[PDB]
RNA sequence: GCAGUCAAGCGUUCAUAGCGACAUUGCUUUUUGAUUCUUCGAUGUCGGCUCUUCCUAUCAUACCGAAGCAGAAUUCGGUAAGCGUUGGAUUGUUCACCCACUAAUAGGGAACGUGAGCUGGGUUUAGACCGUCGUGAGACAGGUUAGUUUUACCCUACUGAUGAAUGUUACCGCAAUAGUAAUUGAACUUAGUACGAGAGGAACAGUUCAUUCGGAUAAUUGGUUUUUGCGGCUGUCUGAUCA
């Protein structure tokens, strides 16, 4: 069920949600009407942690991580860490990375197997994600967008791209990342789709002006 | 002719007229409303203004930006001795207002109040009290008909009590007296109260406490003759004017033929009685306390006194009130602190908070430092003793 | 600040008058920007209207492609270079001046931002934060 | 709470003490006071100003 | 310029939700006229900048009444000026029309406020140019340029500062009186609820911030610097050094 839901007058719940398989992190700044959808369909199964990161509530689009890791910029202290260290699970690993390039979320696109990073972060940083999250990290960029955490929402099952993208590249991150992909939108047609939604192996959470015909290929192209 | 665009007025028609303070005491107008079920207490107190330093704070306002979060705000040191009574004094109610009725000091009092009558001490025969102090030789018929007198009369009852002013870094010797109310029920219970309070301590762990919203009184620092741009806000002329280009320019219309009261004019700017409610206290510190400036989070053993001293002022072994934000006064100023007049239901207020860290580096440059012995841990030995 | 923003921000220093030419932070085309009025300013007599970080402006183009001038846009600063204080303890500033094109939303007319991004802009635009770059 | 050290220098920064500056690469820089910030505006080498910490670090001093 | 009274008709129907013809009673002195009583032994003569105060025939804000008021937006009105009414382009502008924000871009007075307060773009001395008219000197209902604006040290008013005398002198107070100050928005929430066929779509209380103002301060941040406080550097002069 692709949940619509406002975060208090917005759509986009990538910017202030980061969903995953084990554990779902979201602002603190919010009503009852924006955790209803979560906890209504979710319940008893993943712990949703209240948190910010960094000085901020674009918790989405500041950390970047899979099942098995949770990636912390500079500018996050200690009280949120240790609420995170105690809050998470002990299965996730949780690292303090430090690139002076970007935000975490806005660089990496990636799930539980195959990672899509912005392609000028250097080789330290890359073998420190590669470790904490186990993943073979990729470097490309789709449609000329150097952020690809903002046109490009990926899952085990399938992915959302960004909507003015051409067949030939589409066929090789569907050779590279070994799953189908369909050039859609979210949103009443907005181009932004990295942040216009979040999605996991049992949940996808989307905007309130989604309409049905973008509804219909996100739960064809995610399989819920 | 109109304006041709309208601006709101420049200064304040309220803070009217500007003379300067009848003295550095600033006057109390009012204390807080009286209820007769409250334990008997006192309404204000005296202390001297130290200075300023810094404050990390967790703010913890639900429903804000910074929840649960550290903040760094500005504190006020005001100093206190422990302020001693050394009299009491009550009012009726009058069809023209509280008169004083009879006043009665105490039995000894200490050379402080005798030094605040003589303009000239050491010319003195230091004469003060002397025919007041004989009227204890008996069993006291005088000094208990006065009490007697208070008990049967006078609504209202106000307590002359003095600060102690050799326990200050000042110089000044001479201590100030002056009047506080009393909020306790059942006025022979504040002049008992009073007669058995004649000569003794009452410090600041009584009167205020933590997270307590108190209003600040105190005089204006002082900058002397002032022109009119800087008093009040007027607009420079430009470059260009003959005459003067930091003016008012136009006083006023023809017709009415003389000056209003209203315009702004070049006069005194400073020293005025000024009074600021709603300040809040971070810290009731005291002065046997060891280690005034540590804190659950900080630990470490240090004053709230920076390195070298307050400027101008000296170094704080004494009680003192620790008040959020800024207040009315300068340093080495009697600035009095008064309990709230309203209760202040307002969630700015009623907030309990804890500090986390209290800045104690010099204030007198750019301080890289808060104590000597992180001083001495950092910029090592030296070409001296060793 | 304004209508159609998400949230609310602490008040950061104005050091933007109207007036200001920003050196334009996106790839949308635009070289430079020109403020000439900020959304959500008061009237004072004789006060030129002052921007800031993070707050919406109305602002013209002066270079970049000829589609894009000689036509009154909306637009959204994200650096500042005059020091504003967070409530943390810091005073801090950018290396210069900066600005993006939006929609009265709040979109990116652009796709792309270079550099760094304030804090203070990224919380209160939410499509600002996914196109940016470094925030802080 | 944090004790930051200095960028140009190398002294502590208790919090609310100095400026925080973001050149437009981003990297970071922070300064202790408005000295050592406006000798870091001149493009100064901090290794060859005899009073800093990577100068004391360097000819090994104490 | 403003406001009535009557009321033919509009407004689906329906004189008066809102309007209102034909008539008719007034108010105001921010227009312009008519007069010429004051001033020609001279009240410095446009505009803007500045700054205070006042009125209300209210633009916003507060509280309400009426509707062709379902909600939203509006429209008419009542108490009320308490507080607020802007930044810009062209022009000497008054007026003006435009761009843009705004809760709103209300209207006026005070010797058509305010030149011993400013500026002096315009007008309106003397220089000079062009067109037209003149036989000419010259005229211009027209254009363009260049063109000195003096004094306060008096009384008063206002703002500040002392002050003899009512026994002296000091400390602590009361209060007549006179002034007063705060203002406004956004977001979240209520809530895609009420209301609605749908499109659309609020309010009351709460929370967090912000706009204009006002009073204070100076921890931190920035500015100033004759701490000529420390360091550096040019030229010269102290024999070189050191200073």
């Amino acid at each position: 069920m692709a949940t619509r839901t406002q975060f208090e007058n917005s759509n986009e719940i990538g910017v202030f949600s980061k969903l995953t398989n084990t554990y779902c992190l979201v602002a603190v700044g919010g009503s009852e009407n924006f955790y209803s959808a979560f906890e209504a369909e979710l319940g008893d199964a993943i712990p949703i942690v209240h948190t910010t990161i960094a000085g901020t509530r674009i918790i989405g689009r500041m950390t970047a991580g899979n099942r098995r890791g949770l990636l912390v910029p500079t500018q996050t202290t200690d009280q949120e860490l240790q609420h995170l260290r105690n809050s998470l699970p002990d299965s996730v690993k949780i690292q303090r990375v430090e690139e002076r390039l970007s935000a975490l979320g806005n660089v990496i696109c990636c799930n539980d197997y195959v990672a899509l990073v912005h392609p000028d972060i250097d080789r330290e940083t890359e073998e420190l994600i590669s470790d904490v999250l186990g993943v073979e990290v990729f470097r490309q960029t789709i449609s000329g967008n150097i952020l690809v955490g903002s046109y490009c929402s990926l899952s085990n099952q399938g992915g959302l791209v960004h909507p003015q993208t051409s067949v030939q590249d589409q066929e090789e991150l569907s050779s590279l990342l070994q799953v189908p992909l369909v050039a859609g939108t979210v949103n009443r047609g907005s181009s932004v789709v990295g942040a216009g939604m979040v999605v996991n192996d049992y949940l996808a959470v989307t905007g309130l002006d989604t309409t049905a015909p973008e509804l219909s290929v996100i739960e064809s192209i995610f399989r819920l | 002719s109109h304006r041709k665009y309208e601006a709101p007025r420049h200064g304040h028609l309220g803070f009217l007229p500007r003379k300067r303070a009848a003295s550095i005491r600033a006057r109390v107008k009012a204390f807080p409303k009286d209820d007769r079920s409250k334990p008997v207490a006192l309404t204000s107190f005296l202390g001297y203004k130290a200075g300023m330093t810094t404050i990390v704070r967790d703010l913890d306002r639900p429903g804000s930006k910074f929840h649960k979060r550290e903040v760094v705000e500005a504190v006020t040191v005001v100093d206190t001795p422990p302020v001693v009574v050394v009299g009491v004094v009550g009012y009726v109610e009058t069809p023209r207002g509280l008169r004083s009725l009879t006043t009665v000091w105490a039995e000894h009092l200490s050379d402080e109040v005798k030094r605040r009558f003589y303009k000239n001490w050491y010319k003195s025969k230091k004469k003060a009290f002397t025919k007041y102090s004989a009227k204890y030789a008996q069993d006291g018929a005088g000094i208990e008909r006065e009490l007697a007198r208070i008990k049967k009369y006078a609504s209202v009852v106000r307590v002359l009590v003095h600060t102690q002013i050799r326990k200050t870094p000042l110089a000044q010797k001479k201590a100030h007296l002056a009047e506080i109310q009393l909020n306790g029920g059942s006025i022979s219970e504040k002049v008992d109260w009073a007669r058995e309070h004649f000569e003794k301590t009452v410090a600041v762990d009584s009167v205020f406490e933590q997270n307590e919203m108190i209003d600040a009184i105190a005089v204006t620092k002082g900058h002397g003759f002032e022109g009119v741009t800087h008093r009040w806000g007027t607009k420079k002329l430009p470059r260009k004017t003959h005459r003067g280009l930091r003016k008012v320019a136009c006083i006023g219309a023809w017709h009415p033929a003389h000056v209003m009261w209203s315009v702004a004019r070049a006069g005194q700017r400073g020293y005025h009685s000024r009074t600021s409610i709603n300040h809040k206290i971070y810290r009731v510190g005291k002065g046997d306390d060891e280690a005034n400036g540590a804190t659950s989070f900080d630990r470490t053993k240090k004053t709230i006194t920076p390195m070298g001293g307050f400027v101008h002022y000296g170094e704080i072994k004494n009680d003192f009130i620790m008040v959020k934000g800024c207040i009315p006064g300068n340093r080495k100023r009697i600035v009095t602190l008064r309990k709230s007049l309203y209760t202040n239901t307002s969630r700015k207020a009623l907030e309990e908070v804890s500090l986390k860290w209290i800045d104690t580096a010099s204030k007198f440059g750019k301080g890289r430092f808060q104590t000597p012995a992180e001083k001495h841990a950092f910029m090592g030995t030296l070409k001296k003793d060793l | 600040s304004g209508n159609g923003a998400q949230g609310t921000k602490f008040r950061i220093s104005l050091g933007l008058p109207v007036g200001a030419i920003m050196n334009c932070a996106d790839n949308s085309g635009a070289r430079n920007l020109y403020i000439i009025a900020v959304k959500g300013s008061g009237s004072r007599l004789n006060r030129l209207p002052a921007a800031s970080l993070g707050d919406m402006v109305m602002a013209t183009v002066k270079k970049g492609k000829p589609e894009l001038r000689k036509k009154v846009m909306p637009a959204i600063v994200v650096r500042q270079a005059k020091s504003w204080r967070r409530r943390d303890g810091v005073f801090l500033y950018f290396e210069d001046n900066a600005g993006v094109i939006a929609n009265p939303k709040g979109e990116m007319k652009g796709s792309a931002i270079t550099g760094p991004v304030g804090k203070e802009c990224a919380d209160l635009w939410p499509r600002v934060a996914s196109n940016s770059g470094v925030v802080v | 709470m944090k004790v930051e050290i200095d960028s140009f220098s190398g002294a502590k920064i208790y919090p609310g003490r100095g400026t925080l500056f973001v050149r437009g690469d981003s990297k970071i820089f922070r300064f202790q006071n408005s000295k050592s910030a406006s000798l870091f505006k001149q493009r100064k080498n901090p290794r060859r100003i005899a009073w800093t910490v990577l100068f004391r670090k360097h000819h090994k001093k104490g």
